[PDB]
């Protein structure tokens, strides 16, 4: 019963703001301070800042004084944290979490609000065929989209057999890549059609891609 | 700022097995030392408070211990429920402070796999586009730590690599994959290129040339 | 404040509140002495190293031992907190203990 | 003066407080003098000091081939800081002669 | 119990003078050391707590300071108003227990003055009621004391005797009585009786015959 | 305004009970504890016992316990004391003292309340003369004065020829005797020509007996 719901997950370009809310309740909401903490991908915890809903008093980490600012409303039993100039660094989940203070340390945490950060817009791929050479591998290269995900099937789901769809690569300009290969007979392949379905639904984009065997 | 040194940054051990992760600090923090755990998909939990206080409901596995700047926290043994990123902080004085985190994995009773590495050239179709990809597909090995190192001829390349992170297959083996982004010129100017992939001291190896 | 009592204003049993923060003799000696580590993780300091004579005697310019002269420990009363059980910010108390810093040479 | 709020902000320890030869004999003896400082506890610190530069032989002369040298230790001290309060006070660590040895130079 | 020693038991000083009182605790009382007043006939006032701070109107020329076991009291500049007898007290643990107090007297120059002994036997009427009385009546002395001892013929009497308090009279110097309660057979039994009054080294004596 | 008033002057039989009270006004009398101090005659100060009205809570000096209980009344704003078994070195003023705890000093103090242990009885005295030298002249003058013995309480006055005679006379303070009782003497010092001619009476009143008596004192 002692519980903080946020908001929802946010997508912002760099330059703007981003504004998370933090909802408390099964407890006296104005006598606990409530901080902010990021997790950015991969490993570490990261702190931000406090309030004290009671008094307003606040403390912030010296890197994001001026950045972040945290307000509270007694009369909603809500806090705020508004985190502007968004770069991609700041890509990360945010949670609040209440700090009894006695032993410094967060009891109760948020779900979560995932904030990404990209300079990214919604983009359909392009689809480029992986051409092959008892076994052989064939595949398609999924290029350039935004957001995930992408899925990928072959011959309309009915080639299910060696399909190994593989996690996207995150490029530097926002972008995702991923690949699907399957290893199909070596007999097979000029008799065989093969055919990569590759659907991004963000973007509404549907292709079918025919992989020949090539010039050998 | 107190800083704080955890060790190890990850590790893997078998169910039932004695963990044990280490925190520092920079300075005597009396005893304000908690440790927090982040399963995947979830958020951090408190685990212990006041370097070995548990917090209502933690099972008792879970322990932690020392003073000073010397902390450690311990799994007595380990279950698969327990895979997760511990973290410890020190509550003594502002800033509030993190070890960098220890994740912690389980290995079953499973073998070193070698990886199967498939490298393709770019497309014609991509060649069209003046644009050149060279895509290298790193599957079925274990344990899941690989180093990808791309070469041009015989000298490395640094520029235009983007890796990916190792991820667990449906077997329970590890995939990667490795794009090198190439100029058309690029692509052209050089005889070879090969994408070498490091496994546990053991390297495989794939080439292509333009045809 | 989970697991630890708490004091009133009264003060009794007083208490103080504390603000936290933020050689070669023992070998060239007469009477020469060994350092031993003590360590007691609820005490503060945490580490003593406290000294035991080498023998029962002096050691004389020749280097040996004789037993005319004693060897003794020269003692000295110290400070420590104590964190007592059930081992909370509030539970510490102050001790004196008599340590061993050295030993020095002494005519019966 | 202050107060303990329940915060315990910046931390503090509370501490419950108690109901409660050689120098002379030997071959590097001393003198203690007395320290004193009515905002410390111990507010009295017995020091150490050498008599003399050398040591002391059988016959209780002074031969310089033999050194008095002071032995130290790092001690534990409270300082009842200002304003001057139960609730006033810092640990600090001051280095102490407890007494002298005699040593070959 | 922490036992306080007070020191010294009295003093005397002149008007304008600065009075220093000592208080030492048998173990370390951690600055709770208190120190009151109290005049004659009144109730003892709280001057200074936890070891030199002031109580409320109290005038700054009471201060104190100290500290473990060693806390002194001092009057900067003495006063007739503060005549007194003062007191230690440690609020450290129980039982709260005081110093033996500290009696403030103002030096006033006056001179010695021997005292008139007058010695009066029985009466008729208190033989008549079977009761036989010496009054020995003691008066103009000072400084303030005396010591008496009665004797029968040479002999000291060792039962009887009932000697008050010194008080002081209008004239300020000092008074006191002395009785010696005998049969009237004792009375009639010796040859005299004396009462001797002692005062700074010098004895007056006074002898009564049946 | 912090104020403490304390019950009248008692006079007890040693084994009797003696009960003081203490009433306080000018703050919040549940939350302050409230002690006992005594005096006896000449000596210093002695702590007896503190109760905390609130509560109820007590504490006492160990000399005390069980002999001395303190009570306190909340819809009077009255603590008492009460001590049992009287005996004669349990004479003293009492005090009741107001005791902030954090500190511990008694900062308000009641006026005090004299306990006298005494095993006599309200008694007028029998007073005898005390005849003039006979051996006189010296200065030219004599000493004369009456004897009041054996009277109780406390106090007896004296006069000489009913207030016409203040010259020389001097009435000194009582003995208290192990019996309880109280004597005292006056004495007047006259020229010693005058001794068979003018007359001397000692007016002895003792009010809490209804004494009253005159002596004529007789050179002879």
């Amino acid at each position: 019963q002692v519980k903080l719901v946020q908001s929802g997950a946010e997508v912002k370009k760099p330059g703007a703001s981003v504004k998370v809310s933090c909802k408390a309740s099964g407890y006296t909401f104005s006598s606990y301070w409530i901080a902010w903490v990021r997790q950015a991908p991969g490993q570490g915890l990261e702190w931000i800042g406090e309030i004290l809903p009671g008094s307003g008093s606040t403390n912030y980490a010296q890197k994001f004084q001026g950045r972040a600012t945290m307000t509270a409303d007694t009369s909603t039993s809500t806090v705020y944290m508004e985190l502007s100039s968004l770069r991609s660094e700041d890509t990360a989940v945010y949670y609040c979490a209440r700090f009894p203070y006695y032993y410094g340390n967060w009891d109760v945490w948020g779900q979560g609000t995932t904030v990404t950060v990209s300079s990214a817009s919604t983009k359909g791929p392009s689809v480029f065929p992986l051409a092959p050479s008892g076994t052989a591998a064939l595949g398609c290269l999924v290029k350039d989209y935004f957001p995930e995900p992408v899925t990928v099937s072959w011959n309309s789901g009915a080639l299910t057999s060696g399909v190994h769809t593989f996690p996207a690569v995150l490029q530097s300009s926002g972008l995702y890549s991923l690949s699907s290969v399957v290893t199909v007979p070596s007999s097979s392949l000029g008799t065989q059609t093969y055919i990569c379905n590759v659907n991004h639904k963000p973007s509404n984009t549907k292709v079918d891609k025919r992989v020949e065997p090539k010039s050998c | 700022d107190i800083q704080m040194t955890q060790s190890p940054s990850s590790l893997s051990a078998s169910v039932g097995d004695r963990v044990t992760i280490t925190c520092q600090a920079s300075q005597d923090i009396w005893w304000y030392l908690n440790w927090y755990q982040q399963k995947p998909g979830k958020a951090p939990k408190l685990l212990i408070y006041y370097t070995s206080r548990l917090h209502s409901g933690v099972p008792s596995r879970f322990s932690g211990s020392g003073s000073g700047t010397d902390y450690t926290f311990t799994i007595s043994s380990l279950q698969p429920e327990d895979i997760a990123t511990y973290y410890c902080q020190q509550g003594f004085y502002l800033p509030w402070t993190f070890g960098g985190g220890t994740k912690v994995e389980i290995k079953l009773g499973q073998p070193k796999a070698a990886p199967s590495v498939t490298l393709f050239p770019p497309s014609s179709e991509e060649l069209q586009a003046n644009k050149a990809t060279l895509v290298c597909l790193i599957s079925d090995f274990y344990p899941g730590a690989v180093t990808v190192a791309w070469k041009a001829d015989s000298s490395p390349v640094k520029a235009g690599v983007e890796t990916t992170t190792p991820s667990k297959q449906s077997n329970n083996k590890y995939a990667a994959s490795s794009y090198l982004s190439l100029t058309p010129e690029q692509w052209k100017s050089h005889r070879s290129y090969s994408c070498q992939v490091t496994h546990e001291g053991s390297t495989v190896e794939k080439t292509v040339a333009p045809t | 404040n989970p697991g630890c009592p708490n004091s009133e204003d009264k003060n009794f049993p007083r208490t103080v509140m504390v603000n936290l923060n933020i050689s070669d003799y023992y070998n060239r000696s007469t009477s020469p002495w060994n350092l031993h580590r003590n360590e007691d993780p609820e005490r503060y300091p945490s580490v003593i190293w406290e000294a035991k004579c080498r023998h029962l005697g002096c050691i004389n310019a020749d280097g040996n031992v004789d037993y005319h002269m004693n060897s003794v420990p020269i003692q000295q009363e110290i400070l420590v907190l104590r964190r007592e059980p059930p081992h909370c910010p509030n539970s510490f108390r102050l001790e004196k203990i008599l340590v061993s810093v050295g030993c020095t040479c002494v005519t019966p």
